[PDB]
């Protein structure tokens, strides 16, 4: 398997836009976040439209917490939160530490 | 041949609803296979004269 | 020369191929402790890491690199202590030029030897049977199951050829601190060299089970100085 | 002669176990178990004897 | 056949046999057959008279197992191709076991041989001993043999093409070639100037060309069993897998005897 | 570029305490035959 | 009832009563080795009133029981037969009836080598009895008629249920598995049966040849007639060795199977593991002679067999570094079989990196009956092949009966068989570097110490086996208890991390063999219209 | 010294030596067979048959040239 970074976005990009229940959208981030990597933004962002479209908040919050379970650095987990800014607040979703504040 | 399903089926044991308890059963055959070379050492310790 | 108390290695060596055994047995526990060390680290920090990983990385498969590369580093290791070893192995099967040869035959639970080489001042043939002293008959500070009531005399500093055999079942020769192991064939003899460098005596047992008696059939061996073997020989 | 068809038609709707079907498996069935039972029990009348060393007197 | 008639028959080719006494019969006979020899080569059993029930016992009762294998392929039309493939392949991995049992009687006859012991006199034969010639009653023996491994390949290929009698007449002359070695190898052996008693030789001699002598007794009985399924019809001009097995076995034997015939007569004398 | 702290501080601040984990459980697995000894007439007397 | 259990055709209740048998046989066993551990407690006579002949009995009754009734008749005739038809789609094995006979054989082998030690003397030779030890002179009666019958009969069930497994294999595979996708326990039960087939002939021609000198006046080996002890060596070992992988290569299977579950990762290289299973299969024929390593063979005869007996150290590394590769960035899951096989990792490791020092020819001088050699073979077979049988039955009974396991009592009992099987046999290769010989009832006082220490730790492990004992009775008595309250696990594979708990409940079971995807106990018609993979 | 025995022989380099006592043994006597039993360096085999085989071996070769039963070939 010889995929580039370049062609992993691309590849899924798509596969996020034709995912048409609750089982598809889980089944689609399960393997994208399996790899050697962390998604690009704007995979990211795909995913969480993707969980707004079949109507699943708790899909959406997860997202983030599988984020900060694979970058490096605690200072990787702050720029994601720092690009996905506005689509974090235009649908709605909170962090699981803001959630369950200790 | 056509047999039963199910839980306690598929063992040539009985388990439950049985007069004796298990206990006697379960217990009684691995005592008697812990138990076979004591007899043997028994036997030849007596044909010795150690006994 | 003797086992002692809680001893985890090999007793003290008097001849040179008893020096080599053991020059090969650290060799090799060089490289085995480097493996060691290796497997049981990998081991524990994949254990203590990875039983907190809630995503397993189920698209790693395979690998070229690695697999031709673990393929190759035991066969390195392998042909390195192979050396030496083959060194060693006939260093020791060669007899050249022994200056007296000593007969052993083993028997149901007793050893027996034999002079041939007719050096005494009469020419005769000089043999004795060798027995373990039994319990009871023991006198206080002799050691259980080891010393025999006849011991075999050899002198130091020389090249000795031994030849082994048995009379009924199979026995086997076996001195720890000399080097010596060969068993004791009925209907074949076979043979060992030995040279010792120091003085003292010489603790071995019988090793290929013999029956009831395979516990009670020592071997012990006397090394004293060239004139005083001379005058024993001459006298037994 | 040729028996396979008649045979055929007797094994197939027969009930019975398939080493009892033939019509003639009464002379060899009823004769063999009774054989069976001595050639099992007799040598084990005998391990009493070998436990305690004593040899038949066959002189 | 629409889908309610094919569903009255299985859905896979392989064969479900029904419980059987016999399995457990035959091992029984094993083991009264071991307790009965121990005690009577060592005195506790006055005769032989035990041994020989067993032997009774345990022959009586695999005919009856293979008395069951034929009525589950002539009249109950269990053995598809499956199941004949498979019967094949179990053979063939059962005569390669018995093979391996000579190769074990070649070792300990050319260990014997090529550097022999003194107390022979390092020569091999042994001082005094007499052997058998080559150019005797074992070079008839090796002809008989040879000598139906041609009139078996013409029996079953008269059999393919539909040829009763010729079929018939080229495996009552196979059997009769057997039975011939057989009793050769017995005035051979009555003959014979020394005993299994004398020595190492007299123990791989007999050994080797002993095991082979009684596998050929057993070859003879399998031709018998299918003359009998031959005459009466069992056998169809495609479906005898009775009388494959039964072919390989004689090919392999003489392959052995050959080996035999080379090493311990023309090699070893 | 690269955001955050290197690579080489945060896998050092992840092993170093590994290291003296695992030398201390080979040390028990391999050494314990050392304090049957210690306790012994044999030994020291 | 009568007709199910002794006329059985079928492959499943034919599994359960080898079990039953094999697990009878380990009590046996163990008390012998119970019964040898005290008696070399300490210098003198202490429990046997100095009868040698019965301790060297019990020594050859150990060996026996432990190898041709407990390990061969589970790892081979229980699990072989019980899941080997069910993870390729067969319907039953070829040969029903061949399938039967080869359990039947091994009770009447047992009341064989049972009455062996209870007649005259018994045999006290050891396992390999070698001539002329054996012989009629040395040892009279029938004795070692008896434990040759016994053999004999081990032989006949081995043998002829290799030759159904090889069948079974090779022609009975569903629509669309080729012999590429069989699973990694499938081709370890399918070379195993090879090994067993083109070895156990050369043992009987042995056997029975020792035999014949003992009461048909025979010289195969005596040494009056011209016969060579030696000889029998040459043919006992030809079968020997190839016997230890024929016990081994089972459990490398197994490991497979667990090690992959509770990782969430396939196996790595899953191809080069056929590979090195059928290299060491090969190499393990080509090999013997280092067991005769100072019987006087000639020195370049043994520079070759040093030579082939460290390549085969090459394959095995090969599935060593594989299995640490597939845990590797896993997800694992430390439930009862896991611990075992990552114990077998550890404690094969180190048996195995013994024997590369046992296999050059000039150290083994100072290794020969040697306790140092019996610290080699119980750390592989022990804690080796014992550990995997563990890890089997943990990995596969819930499903086969139905019934769970207290998993809590469960984790105590490996605790106590890891720490008392490390304090038996670790010190004996203190011992036999200073050189204590093997097959004594009695020793110079110097080694006091360190038996003293290993006879202690056979206690605990004894104790461990009890409590394996138990936890059968519980699992039998309160299985279906065990599911509704939370004493044991109910799912070897949990959620995925984004996998919600609702959608978990869509597929339970992600495997990849078909054995988990059946009732809890199977069927006793478990396919009618065939499976069919891609 | 004064110690002397039989040196390395190149038939017999092996660690088996069982066809070096036998040979000398039968060499000996069948020197003494022809050459007389006095014979100045047929005293070479005598020597090395005595020191390297076992005193009970000689004891049963000589009783069996006594009946005629000797295996090797000497005459
Ligand atoms: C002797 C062998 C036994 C066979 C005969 C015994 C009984 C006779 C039955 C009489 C009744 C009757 O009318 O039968 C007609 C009956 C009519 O049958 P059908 O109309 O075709 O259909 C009936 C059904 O098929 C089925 O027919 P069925 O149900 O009526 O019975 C057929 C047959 C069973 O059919 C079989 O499958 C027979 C297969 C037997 C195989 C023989 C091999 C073993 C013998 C060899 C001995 C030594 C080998 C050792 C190996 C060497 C290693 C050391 O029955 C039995 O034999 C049953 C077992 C006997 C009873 C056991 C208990 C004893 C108390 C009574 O035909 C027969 O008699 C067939 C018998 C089979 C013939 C086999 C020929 C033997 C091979 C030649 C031997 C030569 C070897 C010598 C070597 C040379 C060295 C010098
Ligand atoms: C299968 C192989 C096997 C096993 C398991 C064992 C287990 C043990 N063995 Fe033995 N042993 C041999 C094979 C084995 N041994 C052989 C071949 C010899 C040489 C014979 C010879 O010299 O002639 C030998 C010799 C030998 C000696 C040498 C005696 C002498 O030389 O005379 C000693 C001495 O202590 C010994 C001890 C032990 C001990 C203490 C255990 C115990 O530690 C066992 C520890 C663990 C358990 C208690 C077993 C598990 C219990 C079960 C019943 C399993 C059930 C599992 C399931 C069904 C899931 N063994
Ligand atoms: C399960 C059973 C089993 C297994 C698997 C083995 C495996 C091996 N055995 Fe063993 N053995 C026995 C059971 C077993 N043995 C028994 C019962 C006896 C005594 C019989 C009796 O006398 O009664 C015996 C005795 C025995 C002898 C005879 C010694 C003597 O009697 O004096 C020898 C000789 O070489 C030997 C060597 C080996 C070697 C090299 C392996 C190799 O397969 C091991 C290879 C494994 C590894 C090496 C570990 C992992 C490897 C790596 C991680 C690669 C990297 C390593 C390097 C670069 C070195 N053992
Ligand atoms: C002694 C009691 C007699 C009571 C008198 C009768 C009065 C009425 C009482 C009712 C009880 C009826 C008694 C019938 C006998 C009985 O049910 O239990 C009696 C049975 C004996 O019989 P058995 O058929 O097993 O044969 C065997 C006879 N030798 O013990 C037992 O096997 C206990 C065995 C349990 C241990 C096995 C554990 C294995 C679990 C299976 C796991 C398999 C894993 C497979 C993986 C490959
Ligand atoms: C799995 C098999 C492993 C093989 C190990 C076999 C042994 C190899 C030789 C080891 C030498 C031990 C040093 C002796 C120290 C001493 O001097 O001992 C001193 C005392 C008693 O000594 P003393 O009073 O009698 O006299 C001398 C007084 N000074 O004992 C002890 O402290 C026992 C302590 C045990 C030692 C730990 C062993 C660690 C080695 C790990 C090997 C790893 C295996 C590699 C892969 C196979
Ligand atoms: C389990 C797998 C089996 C492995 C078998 C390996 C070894 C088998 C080799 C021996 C086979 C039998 C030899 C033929 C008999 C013989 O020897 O010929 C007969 C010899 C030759 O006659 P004579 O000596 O009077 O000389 C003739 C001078 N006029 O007389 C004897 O021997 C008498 C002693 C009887 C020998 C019977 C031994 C039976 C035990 C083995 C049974 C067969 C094994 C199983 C076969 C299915
Ligand atoms: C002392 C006691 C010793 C007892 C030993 C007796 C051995 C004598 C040999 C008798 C064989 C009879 C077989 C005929 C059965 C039959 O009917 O086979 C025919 C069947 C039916 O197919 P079909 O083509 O006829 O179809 C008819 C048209 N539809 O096909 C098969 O099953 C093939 C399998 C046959 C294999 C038989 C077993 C051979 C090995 C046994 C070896 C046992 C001893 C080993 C000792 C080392
Ligand atoms: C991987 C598995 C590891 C498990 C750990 C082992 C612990 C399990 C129990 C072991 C049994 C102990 C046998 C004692 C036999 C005896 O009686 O000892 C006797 C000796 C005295 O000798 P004596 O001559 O006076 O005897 C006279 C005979 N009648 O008294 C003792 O030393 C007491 C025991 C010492 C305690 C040590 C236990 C080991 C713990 C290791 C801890 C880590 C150490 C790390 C060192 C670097
Ligand atoms: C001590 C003296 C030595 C005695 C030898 C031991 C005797 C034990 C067996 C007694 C014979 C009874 C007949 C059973 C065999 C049978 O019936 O084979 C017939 C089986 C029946 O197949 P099926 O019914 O299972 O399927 C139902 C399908 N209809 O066809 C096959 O499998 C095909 C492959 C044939 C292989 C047979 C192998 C011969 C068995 C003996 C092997 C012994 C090896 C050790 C050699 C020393
Ligand atoms: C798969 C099948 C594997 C076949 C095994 C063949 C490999 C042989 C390699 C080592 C050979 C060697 O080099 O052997 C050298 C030794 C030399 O012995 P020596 O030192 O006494 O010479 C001293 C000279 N006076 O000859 C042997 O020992 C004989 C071993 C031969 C092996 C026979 C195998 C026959 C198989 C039968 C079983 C069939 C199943
Ligand atoms: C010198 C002897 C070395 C012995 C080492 C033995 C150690 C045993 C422990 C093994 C655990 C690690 C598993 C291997 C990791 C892996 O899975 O490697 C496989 C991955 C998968 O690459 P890919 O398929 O995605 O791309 C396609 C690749 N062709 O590539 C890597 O990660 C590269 C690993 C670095 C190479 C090793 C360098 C050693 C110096
Ligand atoms: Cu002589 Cu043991
Ligand atoms: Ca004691
Ligand atoms: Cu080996
Ligand atoms: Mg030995």
């Amino acid at each position: 398997d010889e995929e580039t970074f370049e062609e992993f976005t691309a590849r899924y990009e798509k596969e996020f836009d034709e995912a048409y229940d609750l089982f598809e959208v889980q089944r689609v981030l399960n393997n994208c976040f399996s790899y050697d990597l962390v998604p690009a933004p704007a995979v990211i962002e795909k995913a969480l439209r993707a969980a707004r479209r079949v109507n699943d908040l708790p899909t959406a919050i997860r997202v983030f917490e599988a984020l900060k379970y694979k970058v490096e650095n605690e200072d990787q987990y702050k720029a994601y939160l720092d690009e996905l800014k506005d689509v974090r607040q235009e649908l709605g979703v909170p962090l699981k530490e803001e959630l369950f504040p200790s | 041949v056509h047999f039963k399903d199910g839980v306690y089926e598929n063992i040539p044991f009985k388990v439950k609803g049985r007069k004796t308890p298990y206990a006697l059963s379960h217990f009684g055959f691995f005592a008697i296979g812990f138990a076979v070379p004591f007899v043997a050492c028994y036997v030849q310790l007596k044909k010795s004269g150690a006994f | 020369d003797v086992p002692t108390p809680y001893a985890c290695y090999f007793q003290d060596s008097a001849t040179p191929n008893q020096e080599g055994i053991l020059e090969l047995h650290d060799n090799i526990m060089f490289y085995l402790l480097v493996i060691l060390g290796l497997v049981s680290w990998m081991l524990y920090t994949i254990v203590m890491t990875y039983s907190k990983n809630p995503i397993a990385y189920k698209y790693i498969k395979h690998g070229q690199t690695i697999e031709v590369i673990w393929t190759i580093f035991p066969a390195v290791i392998l042909l390195i202590i192979a050396f030496p070893s083959f060194i060693l192995l006939y260093l020791c099967d060669e007899v050249i030029s022994p200056a007296m040869t000593i007969k052993a035959i083993g028997y149901q639970w007793y050893w027996k030897y034999e002079y041939s080489d007719f050096i005494n001042d009469s020419g005769e043939t000089v043999e004795f049977e060798s027995y373990v002293i039994p319990d009871e008959l023991l006198e206080e500070g002799q050691l259980r199951l080891l010393d025999t009531d006849t011991s075999m005399v050899v002198p130091v500093d020389t090249h000795i050829r031994f030849v082994v055999t048995a009379a009924d079942v199979i026995h086997d020769f076996a001195i720890p601190s000399l080097g010596i192991k060969v068993d004791a064939t009925p209907g074949r003899l076979n043979q060992v060299s030995a040279l010792i460098q120091r003085e003292g005596v010489f603790y071995g047992a019988c090793s290929e089970l013999c029956g009831t008696g395979h516990a009670n059939m020592p071997i012990k061996i006397e090394a004293v100085s060239l004139p005083k073997f001379l005058e024993w020989l001459n006298e037994q | 002669a040729n028996k396979v068809i008649q045979l055929q038609k007797i094994f197939q709707s027969s009930t019975k176990p398939l080493w009892w079907r033939h019509p003639r498996s009464a002379l060899y069935l009823y004769p063999f178990y009774a054989i069976f039972a001595v050639a099992v029990v007799t040598p084990l009348l005998y391990i009493p004897n070998a436990i305690r060393g004593i040899k038949a007197k066959k002189a | 056949m629409t889908h309610l008639e094919r569903s009255r028959h299985q859905q896979h080719p392989f064969h479900m046999v029904m419980p059987s006494p016999w399995p457990i019969v035959v091992s029984f006979a094993l083991l009264s057959l071991a307790l009965s020899t121990a005690l009577t080569m060592h005195g506790y059993i006055g005769n032989m008279n035990m041994v020989y029930l067993a032997l009774f016992v345990l022959l009586t009762s695999s005919i009856l197992w293979f008395r069951d294998i034929v009525a589950e392929a002539t009249y109950l039309g269990d053995h598809t191709m499956a199941v004949r493939k498979g019967i094949n392949l179990g053979f063939l991995m059962f005569v390669l076991s018995e093979v391996l049992i000579f190769a074990g009687l070649f070792w300990a006859y050319f260990h014997s041989a090529m550097s022999p012991d003194v107390t022979l006199g390092a020569c091999w034969p042994p001082v005094g001993i007499e052997a058998v010639q080559p150019t005797e009653l074992p070079l008839l023996n090796t002809i008989i043999l040879l000598s139906s491994g041609a009139t078996v390949t013409y029996s079953h290929h008269a059999l393919i093409a539909g040829n009763r009698n010729k079929a018939l007449s080229g495996l009552l002359i196979t059997f009769w070639l057997i039975v011939i070695f057989v009793t050769c190898q017995y005035i051979e052996y009555t003959n014979a100037a020394f005993t299994i008693s004398d020595g190492v030789y007299g123990s791989v001699f007999y050994a080797g060309t002993g095991l082979h002598f009684l596998h050929m007794v057993m070859l003879a009985a399998m031709l018998g069993v299918n003359y009998w399924r031959m005459r009466n019809y069992h056998l169809t001009a495609g479906h005898h897998v009775g009388y494959e097995t039964t072919i390989i076995y004689t090919h392999v034997l003489d392959v052995i005897w050959l080996f035999l015939y080379v090493v311990f007569y023309w090699w070893g004398v | 570029g690269r955001i955050g702290e290197s690579w080489v501080i945060t896998e050092g601040r992840r092993l170093i305490p590994e290291i003296f984990q695992w030398s201390a459980v080979l040390s028990v697995c391999l050494g314990w035959p050392g304090a049957v000894y210690f306790f012994s007439k044999a030994r020291k007397a | 009832m009568v007709q199910r259990w002794l006329y059985s055709t079928n492959a499943k209740d034919i599994a359960v009563l080898y079990f039953m048998l094999a697990i009878f046989s380990g009590m046996a066993g163990t008390a012998m080795s119970l019964i040898i551990r005290l008696e070399l407690a300490a210098p003198g006579s202490q429990y046997l009133h100095g009868n040698s002949q019965l301790f060297n009995v019990l020594v050859v009754g150990h060996a026996v029981l432990m190898i041709f009734f407990l390990v061969m008749p589970a790892l081979i005739g229980g699990f072989g037969n019980y899941l080997l038809p069910l993870m390729i789609g067969a319907t039953d094995t070829a040969f029903p009836r061949i399938n039967n006979i080869a359990f039947w054989v091994l009770p009447m082998g047992l009341v064989c080598l049972v009455t062996s030690t209870l007649v005259e003397s018994g045999a006290g030779t050891g396992w390999t009895v070698y001539p002329p030890l054996s012989s009629i002179q040395a040892h009279s009666g029938p004795s070692v008629d008896l434990a040759i019958f016994a053999l004999h009969l081990t032989s006949i069930s081995s043998l002829l249920g290799a030759i159904n497994f090889i069948v079974t294999t090779l022609n009975m595979r569903t629509n669309g598995m080729t012999m590429h996708k069989l699973p990694l326990f499938v081709w370890s039960i399918f070379i195993t049966a090879f090994l067993l087939l083109l070895s156990l002939p050369v043992l009987s021609a042995g056997i029975t040849m020792l035999l014949l000198d003992r009461n048909f006046n025979t010289s195969f080996f005596e040494v009056s007639g011209g016969g060579d002890p030696i000889l029998y060596e040459h043919l006992f070992w030809f079968f020997g060795h190839p016997e230890v992988y024929i016990l081994i290569i089972p459990g490398f299977g197994i490991i497979s199977h667990v090690v992959s579950t509770y990782s969430k990762k396939p196996v790595f290289g899953e191809i080069s593991m056929v590979y090195a299973m059928a290299s060491i299969g090969l190499l393990g024929f080509l090999v013997w002679s280092h067991h005769m390593y100072i019987v006087g063979l000639d020195a370049d005869t043994r520079a070759y067999f040093t030579s082939a007996t460290m390549i085969i150290a090459i394959p095995t590394g090969i599935k060593i570094f594989s299995w640490l590769a597939t845990i590797h960035g896993g997800s694992i899951r430390l439930a009862t079989p896991m611990l075992y096989a990552i114990a077998f990792l550890f404690l094969f490791t180190m048996g195995g990196l013994t024997g590369v020092a046992l296999a050059n020819a000039s150290l083994d001088v100072a290794f020969h009956d040697t306790y140092y050699v019996v610290g080699h073979f119980h750390y592989v077979l022990s804690m080796g092949a014992i550990f995997s049988l563990f890890a089997g039955y943990y990995y596969w009974s819930p499903q086969i009966l139905g019934l769970n396991y207290n998993e809590k009592l469960a984790q105590i009992q490996f605790w106590l068989i890891f720490i008392g099987a490390n304090v038996i046999f670790f010190p004996m290769h203190f011992l036999g570097i200073n050189g204590m010989p093997r097959r004594i009832p009695d020793y110079p006082d110097a080694f006091a110490g360190w038996n003293y220490v290993a006879s202690i730790g056979s206690f605990i492990a004894t104790l461990s086996l009890f409590l394996f004992i138990y936890i059968l009775y519980d699992q039998l008595v309160n299985g279906l208890n065990n599911k509704v309250n939370n004493k044991s696990v109910i799912y070897n594979k949990a959620p995925d991390f984004v996998e919600s708990n609702t959608i978990f409940n869509l597929n339970t079971v992600k495997s990849s063999s078909i054995e988990f995807l059946l009732t809890s106990p199977p069927a006793v018609h478990s396919f009618n219209t065939p499976a069919v993979q891609s | 010294s004064p110690l002397h025995t039989v040196g390395f022989d190149a038939r017999f380099p092996q660690q088996n030596q069982t066809k070096h006592c036998w040979q000398s043994y039968v060499d000996y006597h069948k020197c003494v067979n022809m050459k007389g039993e006095d014979f100045a360096p047929c005293k070479v085999f005598w020597k090395t048959y005595n020191a390297l085989c076992p005193l009970d071996w000689i004891e049963k070769w000589d009783d069996q040239r006594e009946k005629g039963i000797f295996a090797g070939d000497i005459n």
